[PDB]
């Protein structure tokens, strides 16, 4: 049962570099393979034979193997290298092994304010008996973000559910905050607002049911 | 262009089998071996085996041997796996991967079909349009779809039939506690546009076979 192991994480600060390691017992005597999985796509080979790149990879990602260590270096690191990389070897006797996975964030990035966009429930929602408000939070970096609601003012501590920040293809973060009430809650307040911290700022954005 | 395009993400009970298939095309099937790959939600990547599509021989991940049948198709270029006895744990992400031709690399790896194992109900999502009641004079307008209450993941939006690619965002869904998934998916327009074109989301549910259209401005 070969075994191969990874760093469970690596940062790396845009234009910098760093190694991701991948240990087994005389891996240096075999070949070793490294595959990209950026955040909600499927892998892609990155790096075979230890040290080869295939089509579309640029030579500021390197490979060695040598001993019990293989690694993959990523220099000059850009938004793109962010993702999850597994290294891989063939055994004659375990096959196709796969290492855990190295997680890596490519951290120094400049700061992006959210855009963030309020609606109110729908004509349809309400007919059904229900009130959801739809606070999207879209376009930011860093990741951390504080979401905060309020019924005229008076903060919303119950039917509140708020998605962790995702990445998006641009490198940035998005996140969904979401509010359940009634139809009569909705209709017994004058206003209802999503309030949105990022790096100390706070923007705000409300929706009025007179308005609707 | 070599592509591995991949059936349907499905729910599956406990106990039941799946089969998903691979269609390859661009290169000469018998070329190359054909992997299957899985990955759990968070998790890393699991090989399952290997099958050579000239013998239909295969090589298995000895946890999987029991309860999965690799086959080929040779007159479709199309590669099967049947996960049987299925379990809990079974949810995941099942990938086909081309094995690189005289090598042991991955070198093309399909999308992936997710599969969840579950005893819990299927649910089509419930599709309302998302827009300003009256919200300041600008350019800009924000124009939605709040896909609601479904079960299982994945879900797939599109806008006016796929025409509508720029200023598109899709949101990742939340998790309610009730077991049910919402996510929403909003457009950034043009406001002189509003008027002259309409503008519909496309919800696709595959584990549900459900297919919305959402007219949300005329």
């Amino acid at each position: 049962s070969y075994v191969l192991t990874q760093p469970v994480s690596v940062s790396v600060a845009l234009g910098q570099t760093a190694t991701i390691t991948c240990e087994g017992e005389q891996i240096g005597s075999k070949e070793v393979h490294w595959y990209h999985q950026r955040p909600g796509q499927a892998p892609i080979l990155v790096m075979f034979r230890d040290a080869r790149r295939p089509s579309g990879i640029p030579e500021r990602l390197s490979g060695s193997n040598s001993g019990n260590t293989a690694s993959l270096t990523i220099s000059g690191a850009e938004a793109g290298d962010e993702g999850d990389y597994y290294c891989q070897v063939w055994d004659s006797s375990s096959y196709t092994v796969f290492g855990g996975g190295t997680k890596v964030t490519v951290v120094g990035q400049p700061k992006a304010a959210p855009s963030v966009t309020l609606f109110p429930p729908s004509s349809e929602e309400l007919q059904a008996n229900k009130a959801t408000l739809v606070c999207l939070i879209s376009d930011f970096y860093p990741g951390a973000v504080t979401v905060a609601w309020k019924a005229d003012s008076s903060p919303v501590k119950a039917g509140v559910e708020t998605t962790t920040p995702s990445k998006q293809s641009n490198n940035k973060y998005a996140a969904s905050s979401y509010l359940s009430l009634t139809p009569e809650q909705w209709k017994s307040h004058r206003s209802y607002s999503c309030q949105v911290t990022h790096e100390g700022s706070t923007v705000e954005k409300t929706v009025a049911p007179t308005e609707c | 262009q070599v592509q591995l395009v991949q059936s349907g993400s499905e729910l599956k009970k406990p106990g039941a089998s799946v089969k998903v298939s691979c269609k390859a095309s661009g290169y000469t099937f018998t070329q190359n071996n054909m992997d299957w790959v899985r990955q759990a939600p968070g998790q890393g990547l699991e090989w399952m085996g290997d099958i050579n599509t000239r013998s239909g021989g295969v090589i298995y991940n000895e946890e999987f041997q029991d309860r999965l049948i690799m086959t080929v198709d040779k007159s479709t270029d199309t590669a099967y796996m049947e996960l049987s006895s299925l379990r809990s744990e079974d949810t995941a992400t099942y990938h086909c991967a081309r094995r690189k031709s005289y090598g042991y690399y991955l070198d093309v790896w399909g999308e992936g079909t997710l599969v969840t194992v579950s005893s819990a109900s299927t649910k089509g999502p419930s599709v309302f349009p998302l827009a300003p009641c009256s919200r300041t004079s600008e350019s800009t307008a924000a124009l939605g779809c709040l896909v609601k209450d479904y079960f299982p993941e994945p879900v797939t939006v599109s806008w006016n039939s796929g025409a509508l690619t720029s200023g598109v965002h899709t949101f990742p869904a939340v998790l309610q506690s009730s077991g049910l998934y919402s996510l929403s998916s909003v457009v950034t327009v043009p406001s002189s546009s509003l008027g002259t074109q309409t503008y519909t989301c496309n919800v696709d549910h595959k584990p549900s076979n459900t297919k919305v259209d959402k007219r949300v401005e005329s």
